[PDB]
């Protein structure tokens, strides 16, 4: 169960978010690390320990 | 054992360095200024990792 760390698109009221590629952050075609880019999807820990 | 860098009384243009090194984890979670020039604020509370 992740979640949309970063996208592309702004958000409007009754829209879902699709695309899951890299957030490019920096003028250059950001792919990946170097720039502020990272892959937009962020595993929760979703322990019963917790 | 943070610095206190009282960002104050000055504009707080910061964003020139951005192309002084590779910033990796560039995380900014309430504000993502690419450029940082015109609002006057008390305290900053910034610190040094
Ligand atoms: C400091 O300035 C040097 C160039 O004089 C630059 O190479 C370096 O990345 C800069 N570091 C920061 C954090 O601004």
């Amino acid at each position: 169960y992740w979640y949309r760390l970063f996208r592309k698109s702004k958000l409007k009221p009754f829209e879902r978010d699709i695309s899951t590629e890299i957030y490019q952050a920096g003028n250059k075609p950001c792919k990946g690390k170097g720039p502020n880019c990272y892959f937009p999807l962020q595993s929760y820990g979703f322990r019963p320990t917790y | 054992a943070w610095n206190r860098t009282r960002i104050s009384n000055c504009v707080a243009d910061y964003s020139v360095l951005y192309n002084f090194a590779p910033f990796f984890a560039f995380k900014c979670y309430g504000v993502s200024p690419t450029k940082l020039n015109d609002l006057c604020f008390t305290n900053v509370y910034a610190d040094s990792f």
